[PDB]
RNA sequence: UUCGGGUCUUGUAAUUGGAAUGAGUACAAUGUAAAUACCUUAACGAGGAACAACUGGAGGGCAAGUCUGGUGCCAGCAGCCG
RNA sequence: ACCCACUCGGCACCUUACGAGAAAUCAAAGUCUUUGGGUUCUGGGGGGAGUAUGGUCGCAAGGCUGAAACUUAAAGGAAUUG
């Protein structure tokens, strides 16, 4: 009828089967692999420290005109090298360089989100202190 | 290393948390019944729930079988106990058929405002709160608390309230010292 | 006939040795500055400029290696710009 | 307000005299309805409710020509449906069509019991099924009081239909609201199609309202 | 000119944009009153019922 | 492009990179 | 008869009154190996009851503004479309 | 050797939907939400890419097996009006 075998002695061919077809998924992919671990920027990790290299801003795409402000952060774990995103209006001006700042994920599952391109991460924290409690003068930067 | 007791969640939010009509109809249930939240609207549908829930699993099981008999009639004379079912309806099958606001009817915050001592459904709320009504000379100071139908007839103020016979309180005792000094 | 508007607080003039594509140039501007220059709003395919071409362009303070061009003057206001002598005047730029 | 209503069909005509007296005589026979009056005739509290009004446009040489496209729903929450799609310059106009539509659309509907019976019937007969575009809706009876277990196009679909519990399953581009709408209302004018053992005994075949009273017709 | 300031400065619209203190408030009741603030506001005394509820209707 | 051309200069890539690999064997 | 008493009720007003109560303090006593803490309870403890509830959002998905001012493809927002 | 009738097997064909499909259409692409006759192989958005690497076959050409990093909100199918 089908293309799956359909006997009462075929568990053997199903299963198989099955597990030969689940490599088509990528989230099953990257689970088995393990290429999180091996080769993201984070091994299995929300959030990660880092040390500011230089402060740079990154054009957007063509329906979008606009220079998104973004940070080169090496990270501290392991050291890798990668672009993060400081999220709101007058932020760009609290992270200053050569200061730790906390990464997070960029909410899109490790994809550039909009229009701002070759980017993953926001920025949360900056010296130990939080971009959002700094944008409304709640906190200031501790100046270390 | 010493044995845990277990808590559990007692309500569940709805999937689509942004529905306008449950959302008018979840208003229209907490200004009825003065309702804190809405997660007492939650609370009330998750009970009813597992209630439905062991109900149609005992459906299920055929008829005359000491399962259903045992377990069917037990959460039959619990439901008529806690009021919530009337007499007429012992069938399991009327179990189906109950819905959120018979529950939320027999909340002590809805029984003391039926009973007339408490004048507003708000009143009822703060004067339970307060550690004023005692269902059996035992003060409940929750609105929540499920009245059954054996007891219903103990609900009064409280003799330590002021309502149910004592000393004032707070604001009168204070003017009183007041005129009696000046 | 336009007004000629001239520099302020970070904004200076530059000449465009040769345009990029995806809307990029190389500019010079003068402080010896061989600097890159985007092509920018009310910019993009309402004015258009080659090469040799005098420019305004907006620093950006916290990268020093690029910056954004905004306005163009159409070889007249050069020569004003020429005449009045705030750029460099070791250069010939003529048709 | 203002309407008179002269008939022009055969059926309009013993509607209007009064011959008719329930709809279930119009389905028995199934008799042509032409006339949306009949339909307002036999039931008088025909609720409604817009489901959707799309845009569809057709790309001519001088612009792009916009007609409105309305999805409505009618029924009476007791077991009569019908559903409309219509297509008009206005929207206003269109939806007047479209409960017109609705109105000539009308179709019963057969409500069962899920387990025993106990009162009147709260959901569905048996399983059923349909298929329009893509999108093929599943109903399958549910016990009482579940709810109505469907997307909110179909849930107000059952609510007029007057089905009050009933589990739901749609696959495909469920998306389009129209094509989800009509496989909702092949389903449930389905359910009238199945026979089922306590529908096996043969009747009479009690002759047609139009032959009996075939002489209040044709308008002399 | 063509532009009032260097274009790419970061927290631009922030710096010039005019602080306008907050107004001060009576105390907007909370918990179960709220709620029944709402379902009196909604439900009871009803306003507009012409169309939509129309909640926080623009005055034009 | 067509399919037939890029497999085409795919194949003379690997003439190159396969030379330079003889060369270099 | 225009009314209109409001005849019957339900809200809105920095008007205005009397109540009730904890969150806190605290004689005690209970609690505990001893103490906290809880349960009870003296004596205090609410008027802007300043004893002041936040967190996100208001184009769509998705409940709620085509109100006011500011910036004008900047600044920025946006999980996606924008 | 034709003619008439019938039958088996084959490449096929016309009409039709009363069935199926997103449709173009299919007498199988039907007997599938009323879902199960037996069985083999293949696919899980597009690109990177049938690329690199590792095997293996070949004198060579190249064949078989065959990813990821990264990037992207589409790519694509049928049909309708221009
Ligand atoms: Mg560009
Ligand atoms: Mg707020
Ligand atoms: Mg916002
Ligand atoms: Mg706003
Ligand atoms: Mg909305
Ligand atoms: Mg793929
Ligand atoms: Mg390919
Ligand atoms: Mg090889
Ligand atoms: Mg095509």
């Amino acid at each position: 009828g089908k293309g799956k075998p359909r006997g009462l002695n075929s568990a053997r061919k199903l299963r198989v089967h099955r597990r030969n077809n689940r490599w088509a998924e990528t989230t099953y992919k990257k689970r088995l692999l393990g290429t999180a671990f091996k080769s993201s920027p984070f091994g299995g990790s929300s959030h990660a420290k880092g040390i500011v290299l230089e402060k740079i801003g990154i054009e957007s795409k063509q329906p979008n005109s606009a220079i998104r402000k973004c940070v080169r952060v090496q990270l501290i774990k392991n050291g890798k090298k990668v672009t993060a995103f400081v999220p709101n209006d007058g932020c760009l001006n609290f992270v200053d360089e050569n200061d730790e700042v906390l990464l997070a994920g960029f909410g899109r599952k490790g994809k550039a989100k909009g229009d701002i391109p070759g980017v993953r991460f926001k920025v949360v924290k900056v010296s130990g202190v939080s971009l959002l409690a700094l944008w409304k003068e709640k906190k200031e930067k501790p100046r270390s | 290393p010493r044995a845990p007791r277990t808590y559990s969640k007692t309500y569940s939010t709805p999937k689509r948390p942004y529905e306008s009509a449950r959302l008018d109809a979840e208003l229209k249930l907490a200004g009825e019944y003065g309702l804190k939240n809405k997660r007492e609207i939650y609370r009330i549908s998750f009970q009813l729930s597992k209630i439905r829930r062991a109900a149609r699993d005992l459906l299920t099981r055929d008829e005359k079988d000491p399962k259903r008999l045992f377990e069917g009639n037990a959460l039959i004379r619990r439901l008529v106990r806690i009021g919530v079912l009337s007499e007429d309806k012992k069938k399991l099958d009327y179990v189906l058929a109950l819905k959120v606001e018979d529950f939320l009817e027999r909340r002590l915050q809805t029984q003391v405002y039926k009973l007339g001592l408490a004048k507003s459904v708000h009143h009822a709320r703060v004067l339970i709160s307060q550690r004023h009504i005692a269902v059996g000379k035992q003060i409940v100071n929750i609105p929540s608390f499920m009245v059954r139908l054996e007891s219903e007839k103990h609900i009064d103020f409280a003799r330590t309230s002021p309502f149910g016979g004592a000393r004032p309180g707070r604001v009168a005792r204070k003017r009183a010292a007041a005129a009696g000094g000046e | 006939k336009r007004e000629l508007i001239y520099k302020e607080e970070g904004q200076e003039y530059a000449q465009i040795t040769k345009m990029l594509g995806n809307g990029r140039v190389e500019a010079s501007c003068f402080d010896g500055n061989k600097r890159m220059a985007h092509i920018r709003g009310k910019l993009r395919k309402k004015v258009w400029m080659g090469q040799g071409d005098i420019i305004l362009v907006s620093l950006r303070d916290f990268q020093d290696d690029q910056c954004d061009v905004v306005h163009k003057y159409n070889l007249d206001e050069a020569r004003t710009l020429k005449n009045q002598g705030e750029l460099p005047e070791n250069a010939k730029i003529n048709e | 307000e203002e309407k008179g209503w002269v008939p022009v069909t055969k059926l309009g005509r013993l509607v209007k005299a009064g011959k008719i007296s329930s709809i279930e005589e119009i389905f028995l026979h199934s008799l042509p309805v032409k006339e949306f009056q009949i339909i307002d005739q036999l039931l008088p509290n025909l609720k409604d409710e817009v489901m959707n009004i799309k845009p569809v446009q057709k790309q001519t040489r001088a612009g792009q020509r916009t007609r409105f496209k309305a999805v409505v729903v009618v029924g009476d929450s007791n077991g009569h449906v019908g559903l409309g799609i219509k297509t008009a310059k206005e929207v206003a106009g269109a939806i007047r069509a479209g409960i017109i539509i609705a109105k000539l659309s009308v179709i019963p509907i057969r409500r069962g019991y899920w387990g025993t019976n106990l009162g009147q019937p709260h959901s569905l007969a048996t399983k059923t099924s349909g298929k329009c575009g893509s999108v093929s809706v599943r109903l399958i009876p549910a016990p009482r009081g579940s709810g109505i277990v469907a997307s909110p196009a179909v849930k107000k679909l059952m609510q007029l239909a007057g089905v009050e519990d009933v589990y739901t399953s749609s696959t495909g581009s469920t998306r389009t609201l129209e094509n989800t709408l009509k496989a909702a209302f092949v389903a449930i004018g389905n359910t009238y199609g199945f026979l089922t053992p306590n529908l096996w005994e043969v009747q009479a075949l009690t002759p047609s309202p139009m032959d009996v009273y075939a002489d209040y017709a044709t308008a002399s | 000119g063509k532009v009032h300031g260097s274009l790419a400065r970061a927290g631009k619209v922030k710096s010039q944009t005019p602080k306008v203190e907050k107004q001060e408030k009576p105390k907007q009741p909370k918990g179960r009153a709220y709620k029944r603030l709402l379902y009196t506001r909604r439900f009871v005394n009803v306003t507009l019922t012409n169309g939509k509820r129309k909640m926080n209707p623009s005055p034009s | 492009m067509r399919a037939k051309w890029r497999k085409k200069r795919t194949r003379r890539l690997k003439r190159k990179r396969r030379k330079v690999r003889a060369r270099s064997k």
